[PDB]
C-alpha cells in the first residue's frame, strides 16, 4: 500500500519522501522514482493466524531446504500469537 | 595596573621546591588571612621546575622561578609580587 | 556544612592521630566540568553575576536555568555557545553551534581529580566547531587574539594555568587538609534548620539531568515506564 | 540553510559545496569553464540544453556521479525554464549568440531569454542570479549587438533586483573567436584593418580569469545587485595586438587598411552563409571599436582575482596555428607588443 | 657510532657535491624539457621549480637520506630526458587544478571541520 | 586423520635437515638460523652481507647446484628493527629440489645486487625497488618497475594506505589528466575479524 | 667501512607522504581494550597504531560515507610499546602513548558463597 505526500511524490515502504526544501528532487526531473507497490508489512498482514494443538510448533518457511532455518515457536502466550522471526507467520493455539 | 591571581605550582617530591613545601606547611594560612579575597592557588607540578605565577589587569602575566628557594625567598618573593613591585 | 564536616574530619585526624596517607576528607561531585573549572579559577556558584548584573553574557553551555533575563538589566547581550537547544537558547541573542563530546578531543577531570582526554569519533554536524576554536576565532575577530593555535598549544597554556591537567592518568595530589580546616574556623556562618533532602529522591529523577539526557527518547521511555509500570 | 546544501568536504570532486546551479548556455565558449569550475568544487550543476545530446558529452567527465544533470528547454517556452530552475539556489545565464539566425534575433536572445529566464527565476525563489554582459553595451551603439545587451541589461535587472551583471570584454581562449577569428584571417593573404587598426584600442580577457571572477561572484555574499566589469591587464592597439598574434603564429604578417563600407559589404556577403559566419557586419562593428573604460564599477582585483596578461597564454591558444616548422618554439621567443596604458 | 653502513658518501661534504652535480644537470636540461614536451611556461618557471623541489629537502642531515634522494633525482631526471614521462607528468609538478588552500587560522575554522 | 589430514612424508624432512646441516657447516660465517617446516621446506637466514657468496655456492656447488630463481621478493614488517626481509626461492633441477634463503634490511641500508649470480633477478629487485623501496647496491639500472612515472612512495610498505594519496582525472580547462589529493566517494568499510579466542595453542606466545 | 651518523633518524622526506598528513597527522600507540560483549582476551596482546579520525560526510547521491582522509583506515601492529613508538618518531608523526591495563589479580572463592557470618553467603545459587 503506497501513499503519495503532499508534495506529491511516491512514499517508499521505508517511509522515506524528499522534503519540500530538499533540492534533491532536481533528479527525478524528467525522469521517474522506482517505487516498489508490494509492501511486504502489507502483504504479511493478510496471512491468517494459524491454530495448532501443542505447546511448540516448528517453522520452517516451507519448501524445506528453500526456506529458511528451522525454528521453534513457543505457544503459551495467550494474549499474543507467535511470531517466526524470520517469515513473519503467526501461530497460535486454540483458545476460548 | 593591580593583582588579581597568584599561582604557585610546586613539585610535590622534588627537592628543589622543599623551601617551598615548607612555605605552604607554615605561612600560607596566614597571607590567606591577609588577603580573603586574592585567589592564591596552590597547584601540584611535574618533574621541571618550581614557578610563581601573577597575573595583573588585562590579562598580563609573569613568572618567577622557585627553584632552591628557601621558606625565606618564598615570602620575600611574594611580598615583593604583592607590593607595587616587579 | 562543610565547616561542620571538616570539624569533624579534624577531630578525627587528633584523635586517632596521622595514620599515614589517608585523607578522610571526601568531596562528591556530579558535574563533569566542576573540577577543571576549579582547577582552571573559575568562581564556583553564580553569586557574582546577581552581585554585579553584567551587560554581555557568556553562555558556554549552560542550562541549569540559574540566570534568566530576570535576573539581568535590559538590553542585555545574552551569548549562547553549545550543542543543544534547551533552556539557555532561546533566550540568546547569538547562538554559537558547539561540539559534544563524542565530536572532540577534550579534557575532562575527574572527581578523584583524575584528568582524562576524549578522542573524536564522529563529526560535529552541519557548521558546528569546536568550542576553543570558536573562542579563538572571536578573540582574533575582536582583534584580542589568543597565542595558541592548534590543541597542542591550548593544552601548553592549560599546563601554564594548571599542570595537572596534562597529566592523563595521575591521581596522586598533596594533602593540605590543615590548612584549609583552619581557615574555615574564621568565619561562623550558622547552619539552618532544615532537613537534607537530595535532589534525586528516586530513579525517575535519575534518567533526565543534562541536555543530552532530556533530547534522549530513550530517557523518556525510562521516565514513562517507571512513573507507570504497565 | 536546507542543510542538505552547507558545504562539506575538501572542496573536492567527491565533497558538497552548497551549490546548485542552473547554467543556462553551458555548451558554449564560457559555459563549458563555468561547468568545469562548478564540478570542480562538487557543486550540483543543472545543464539546460537545446542542442544534440552528443554536443553535451564534453560536460561529462566534469562532475561526479549525479552530479551534472542534462535537461531539454526552450528558449520561448517558459515552462522549460521553470522546470530546469525550480530546485537551484543559483541561475547563471551565458546565452548569447553572435549572429542572427532565421529564428533569433539579438533581441530574442539578449532581451527576450534573459527577461524570461530572471522573471522565472524570481517567481521560483532563486537566490542568486549571475548576467553575462558585454563591456560596450550602449543603447546608442552602432551594433545592434551592443543595444540588445544594454536593454537585457535594463530588464533583466528591473526582473531581478539583486542580480548580479558581469561586463567583460573580449575574452580569449582555446575556443574563442578573438585569437582564433584573427588567426584565421591568414588564409586570405592579407589582413584588413580599418585605419590599420590604429584607431581602435582592445583591453581582452583570459576565460579562466572570467570563470574564476563568477565562482567568486557566486560565494561572494556582498556582490548581490552589483555590477562589474572583467578586463585584462594591458591595453592595446589593434594593429598592435594583430601584429602580436601573428609573432605567436609565427605567419607572415601582411595588412592592409580597407575602408569601412567596403569591409561592412564585405561582412554583408559572409552573413549569407546558413551555417556559422566566417564574419558578419555586427562583427565588423565591435571588432573596429575601442573598449570602453569604467573606471566606477569594480573589476576582477575586487574578487579576488588577479588578470592574466595574454603574453602568458597566447602560446596555448595560437600553437595550434603554426606549421610543423615552429611548433616546438617557446613563449619566451616572441618579445611582447606594445601597451598603450594610462 | 650507531654502527651505519653507506651507499655512496662518508661524509656531508661527498652529498653535498653529488647534489651539485645534479643541480647542475637539472639546470642544463630544464630548456630541452620545455622544448621537446611543449610547455606553455618558460624556462625561468622550470627552473625555479627544480630549485624549489631542491629547497625543499634542505633540511637534511643525514648522508645517507641525502644520497637515497639524489639518487631518486636521478630517476627523475633519466625519465625526463628519454620522454618517458608525458607532457601530464611534468606538469604535475605545477597543480595548476588545485585551489589555494588557506593557512592562517580564520580560513581554516570558516572552510571545514579539521586544522 | 586419514581422509582429511594432509599425509606427512619423512623422508623428505630428514633429506632437508641433513641439507641444511651442509650449507650451515660449510658457511658458518654467513648463516644464521636453518629451519625444516613440517610441509617440508628448507628456510636459510643469512647475514645481509652474505647474499652474494651463499647465493654463488647454492647455485655453483656440485652437491647443491640450485641453478634457478624461482621468484625473489620481500615483506614489510614494522615491529623490526630491519623492517625489510629479502626472501629468495631457488630450484635444483639435478636433485629436484627447492630451497629459501631470508635475510633482513632497513629503508637506508643497501643490499648487493644478484644479477651477477642470477640474472633473473635484474626485473625482480626492481620491483622490491619499486614496491619496497630497497635500494640494491650495484644494479645494471634501477628504476621504477611497476608505479606510474613520478609516483611517490612504495604502496607494499604497511604504512602506505591503499587507496594513496593522490588520483587522476582529465580536466578540460588544462586539456590533459591531472592529479589531485584523494577523495572517495564511498569510504572503503574496515572490518575488525579477529576472534578473541586462539584458535591454535601450539603457536601460543610466552606470557609477557 | 663505515660512516657512523649522529643525529636521530628521520626517512619523512623518502616516503613521499605529503606534508599536511605529516605534521598535522596525531597518531595513537594503545593496546586495545578488550570487548565487554565476550570474554576472550586474544585482542589484548599486540600493540597498535591508528590515526586520529577525520572528516566523514554524506555522498548527494545515494547517501554513502565519503571520507577525504587518506589514513582513516590504516592500523598498524606492534610487538612492544617501544617498537610503536621508534616507528612513530621515525616517520615523523607526534604521538599520544596510553600504558597497558591488565585486569588486576582477584583472590576467588567458591567457599564463600557459604559463609556462616560473612556477607558473602549467596541468596540463590
Ligand atoms: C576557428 O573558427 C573558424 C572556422 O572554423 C574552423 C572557419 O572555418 C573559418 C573560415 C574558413 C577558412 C579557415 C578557410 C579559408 C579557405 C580559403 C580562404 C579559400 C580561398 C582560396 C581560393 C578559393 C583558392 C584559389 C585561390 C584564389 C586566389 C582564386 C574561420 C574564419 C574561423 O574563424
Ligand atoms: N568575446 C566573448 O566571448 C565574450 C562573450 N560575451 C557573452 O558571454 C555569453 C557566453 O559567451 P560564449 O560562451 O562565448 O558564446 P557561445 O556562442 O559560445 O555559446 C552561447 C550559449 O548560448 C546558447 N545559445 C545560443 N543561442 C541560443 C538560443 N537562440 N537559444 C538558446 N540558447 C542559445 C548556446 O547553446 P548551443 O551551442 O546549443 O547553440 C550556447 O550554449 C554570451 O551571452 C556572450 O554574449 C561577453 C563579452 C564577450
Ligand atoms: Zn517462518
Amino acid at each position: 500500500g503506497v501513499r503519495t505526500s503532499p508534495t506529491g511524490e511516491k512514499v517508499t515502504h521505508t517511509g522515506q519522501a524528499y522534503d519540500d526544501g530538499d533540492y534533491r528532487r532536481v533528479r527525478f526531473s524528467d525522469r521517474q522514482k522506482e517505487v516498489n507497490e508490494n509492501f511486504a508489512i502489507d502483504l504479511i498482514a493478510e496471512q491468517p493466524v494459524s491454530e495448532v494443538g501443542s505447546r511448540v510448533i516448528s517453522c520452517d518457511g516451507g519448501g524445506g531446504a528453500l526456506g529458511h532455518p528451522r525454528v521453534y515457536i513457543n505457544l503459551d502466550k495467550e494474549t499474543k500469537t507467535g511470531t517466526c522471526g524470520y517469515c513473519g507467520l503467526q501461530f497460535r493455539q486454540p483458545h476460548h | 595596573l593591580g593583582l588579581r591571581e597568584i599561582r604557585i605550582h610546586l613539585c610535590q617530591r622534588s627537592p628543589g621546591s622543599q623551601g617551598v613545601r615548607d612555605f605552604i606547611e607554615k605561612r600560607y594560612v596566614e597571607l590567606k588571612k591577609a588577603n580573603p579575597d586574592l585567589p592564591i592557588l596552590i597547584r601540584e607540578c611535574s618533574d621541571v621546575q618550581p614557578k610563581l605565577w601573577a597575573r595583573y589587569a588585562f590579562g598580563q602575566e609573569k613568572n618567577v622561578s622557585l627553584n632552591n628557594f628557601s621558606a625565606d625567598q618564598v615570602t620575600r618573593t611574594l611580598e615583593n609580587v604583592l607590593s607595587g613591585k616587579a | 556544612i562543610l565547616a561542620a564536616v571538616s570539624n569533624i574530619a579534624q577531630n578525627i585526624r587528633l584523635s586517632s592521630g596521622v595514620t599515614g596517607d589517608w585523607k578522610v576528607m571526601n568531596i562528591l561531585h556530579r558535574i563533569a566540568s566542576q573540577v577543571a573549572a576549579l582547577d582552571l579559577g573559575y568562581k564556583p556558584g553564580v553569586e557574582a553575576i546577581r552581585k554585579n548584573p553584567p551587560k554581555v553574557l557568556f553562555l558556554l553551555g549552560a542550562d541549569g536555568g540559574c540566570i534568566t533575563r530576570q535576573d539581568l538589566p535590559k538590553d542585555c547581550f545574552i551569548i549562547y555557545q553549545g550543542h543543544h537547544g534547551d533552556v539557555g537558547a532561546p533566550m540568546a541573542d547569538v547562538i554559537l553551534p558547539g561540539a559534544a563530546y563524542t565530536e572532540k578531543s577534550a579534557t575532562y577531570v575527574n572527581t578523584e581529580g583524575r584528568a582524562q582526554q576524549t578522542k573524536v569519533a564522529v563529526t560535529p554536524p552541519g557548521l558546528a566547531r569546536e568550542d576553543w576554536k570558536i573562542i579563538r576565532a572571536l578573540s582574533e575577530i575582536a582583534g584580542m587574539t589568543l597565542p595558541y593555535d592548534t590543541l597542542d598549544q591550548v593544552r601548553s597554556r592549560l599546563e601554564e594555568v594548571s599542570p595537572n591537567l596534562v597529566r592523563y592518568d595521575d591521581v596522586e595530589g598533596a594533602n593540605y587538609f590543615q590548612q584549609a580546616n583552619e581557615l574555615s574556623k574564621l568565619v561562623n556562618q550558622q547552619l539552618l534548620a532544615d532537613p537534607l533532602v537530595p535532589p534525586q529522591l528516586t530513579i525517575k529523577d535519575f534518567y533526565m539531568t543534562d541536555s543530552i539526557s532530556r533530547a534522549s527518547q530513550t530517557m523518556a521511555k525510562c521516565v514513562k515506564a517507571v512513573t507507570e509500570g504497565i | 540553510l536546507h542543510h542538505a546544501l552547507i558545504p562539506h568536504g575538501k572542496g573536492g570532486r567527491s565533497s558538497v559545496s552548497g551549490i546548485v546551479a542552473t547554467v543556462f548556455g553551458a555548451t558554449g565558449f564560457l559555459g563549458r569553464y563555468v561547468v568545469n569550475h562548478l564540478g570542480r568544487m562538487g557543486s550540483q550543476v543543472i545543464v539546460p540544453y537545446r542542442c544534440e545530446p552528443y554536443d553535451t558529452m564534453h560536460l561529462r567527465p566534469m562532475g561526479d556521479l549525479g552530479q551534472i544533470i542534462f535537461m531539454e528547454w526552450n528558449g520561448k517556452d517558459k515552462d522549460s525554464i521553470r522546470k530546469v530552475v525550480e530546485h537551484s539556489n543559483v541561475v547563471i545565464n551565458l546565452v548569447g549568440r553572435e549572429w542572427e539566425t532565421k529564428n533569433f534575433d539579438f533581441e530574442d536572445v539578449f532581451v527576450k531569454i534573459p527577461h524570461a529566464i530572471a522573471q522565472v527565476s524570481k517567481e521560483a525563489g532563486v537566490e542568486k542570479l549571475i548576467h553575462i554582459s558585454h563591456l560596450n553595451a550602449d543603447i546608442k551603439s552602432p551594433s545592434r549587438y551592443l543595444r540588445s545587451k544594454a536593454v537585457g541589461e535594463k530588464e533583466v535587472r528591473a526582473a531581478f533586483p539583486e542580480a548580479t551583471i558581469i561586463k567583460p570584454s573580449d575574452i580569449f581562449g582555446r575556443e574563442d573567436r578573438f585569437l582564433n577569428y584573427f588567426a584565421s584571417m591568414r588564409w586570405f593573404g592579407g589582413v584588413p584593418l580599418i585605419s590599420l587598426g590604429k584607431e581602435t584600442v582592445k583591453q581582452p580577457v583570459y576565460i579562466v580569469d572570467v570563470s574564476k571572477g563568477i565562482i567568486n561572484a557566486i560565494k561572494d555574499p556582498d556582490a548581490k545587485g552589483k555590477t562589474f566589469a572583467f578586463v585584462g591587464p594591458n591595453r592595446y592597439l589593434l594593429f598592435d595586438l594583430v601584429q602580436y598574434i601573428f609573432a605567436v603564429a609565427y605567419r607572415p604578417f601582411l595588412p592592409y587598411p580597407l575602408p569601412h563600407f567596403a569591409y561592412r559589404w564585405v561582412g554583408r556577403l559572409f552573413e549569407v552563409s546558413p551555417f556559422e559566419p566566417w564574419t558578419t557586419r555586427d562583427k565588423v562593428e565591435r571588432v573596429h571599436m575601442s573598449d570602453m573604460t569604467l573606471p566606477h564599477l569594480p573589476g576582477l582585483e575586487d574578487l579576488g582575482i588577479q588578470a592574466t596578461p595574454l603574453e602568458l597564454k597566447a602560446i596555448e591558444v595560437l600553437r595550434r596555428h603554426r606549421t610543423y616548422r615552429w611548433l616546438t618554439s617557446e613563449m619566451e621567443d616572441v618579445k611582447p607588443a606594445k601597451t598603450v596604458n594610462i | 657510532g650507531t654502527s651505519v653502513k653507506p651507499i655512496f658518501s662518508r661524509d656531508m661534504n661527498e652529498a653535498k657535491r653529488r647534489v651539485r652535480e645534479l643541480y647542475r644537470a637539472w639546470y642544463r636540461e630544464v630548456p630541452n624539457t620545455v622544448h621537446l614536451f611543449q610547455l606553455d611556461i618558460s624556462v625561468k618557471q622550470g627552473r625555479d621549480k627544480v630549485r624549489e623541489m631542491f629547497m625543499k629537502n634542505a633540511h637534511v642531515t643525514d648522508p645517507r637520506v641525502v644520497d637515497l634522494l639524489v639518487i631518486k633525482g636521478k630517476m627523475e631526471l633519466e625519465e625526463t630526458i628519454n620522454v618517458w614521462k608525458q607532457r601530464t607528468h611534468i606538469m604535475r609538478f605545477f597543480h595548476e587544478t588545485e585551489a589555494p588552500r588557506p593557512t592562517d587560522f580564520l580560513s581554516k575554522f570558516y572552510v571545514g571541520h579539521d586544522p | 586423520t586419514r581422509p582429511t589430514i594432509r599425509p606427512r612424508n619423512d623422508v623428505v624432512h630428514k633429506q632437508l635437515s641433513a641439507f641444511g646441516q651442509y650449507v650451515a657447516e660449510i658457511l658458518p660465517k654467513y648463516v644464521q638460523q636453518v629451519q625444516v617446516s613440517c610441509f617440508n621446506e628448507l628456510e636459510i637466514f643469512i647475514h645481509p652481507d652474505g647474499v652474494i657468496p651463499v647465493l654463488t655456492f647454492l647455485r655453483d656447488h656440485t652437491n647443491a647446484q640450485f641453478k634457478s630463481l624461482a621468484d625473489l621478493t620481500a615483506v614489510d614488517v614494522p615491529t623490526r628493527q630491519n623492517r625489510f626481509e629479502i626472501v629468495y626461492n631457488l630450484l635444483s633441477l639435478r636433485f629436484n629440489s627447492r630451497i629459501r634463503v631470508k635475510t633482513y634490511t632497513d629503508e637506508l641500508t643497501p643490499i648487493e645486487s644478484s644479477v651477477t649470480v642470477y640474472k633473473a633477478a635484474n626485473w625482480y629487485e626492481r620491483e622490491i625497488w619499486d614496491m619496497f623501496g630497497v635500494f640494491f647496491a650495484n644494479h645494471p639500472d634501477l628504476r621504477r618497475i611497476l608505479t606510474d612515472y613520478g609516483f611517490e612512495g612504495h604502496p607494499f610498505r604497511k604504512d602506505f594506505p591503499l587507496s594513496g594519496y593522490v588520483e587522476l582525472r582529465y580536466d578540460d580547462e588544462v586539456k590533459r589528466v591531472v592529479a589531485e589529493p584523494v577523495e572517495l566517494a564511498q569510504e572503503f568499510r574496515k572490518f575488525d575479524l579477529n576472534s578473541p579466542w586462539e584458535a591454535f595453542p601450539a603457536y601460543r606466545q610466552p606470557p609477557e | 667501512q663505515l660512516i657512523a651518523v649522529d643525529e636521530k633518524l628521520d626517512i619523512t622526506t623518502l616516503t613521499g607522504v605529503p606534508e599536511e598528513h605529516i605534521k598535522t597527522r596525531k597518531v595513537r600507540i594503545f593496546v586495545p581494550a578488550r570487548n565487554n560483549m565476550q570474554s576472550g582476551v586474544n585482542n589484548t596482546k599486540k600493540w597498535k597504531m591508528e590515526f586520529d579520525t577525520r572528516e566523514r560526510w554524506e555522498n548527494p547521491l545515494m547517501g554513502w560515507s565519503s571520507t577525504a582522509d587518506p589514513l582513516s583506515n590504516l592500523v598498524l601492529t606492534f610487538s612492544t610499546k617501544e617498537d610503536a613508538v621508534a616507528f612513530a618518531e621515525k616517520n615523523g608523526w607526534s604521538f599520544d602513548v596510553e600504558e597497558r591495563k591488565v585486569p588486576k589479580p582477584k583472590s576467588k572463592s567458591y567457599g564463600a558463597n557459604f559463609s556462616w557470618n560473612k556477607r558473602t553467603r549467596v541468596s540463590t545459587k
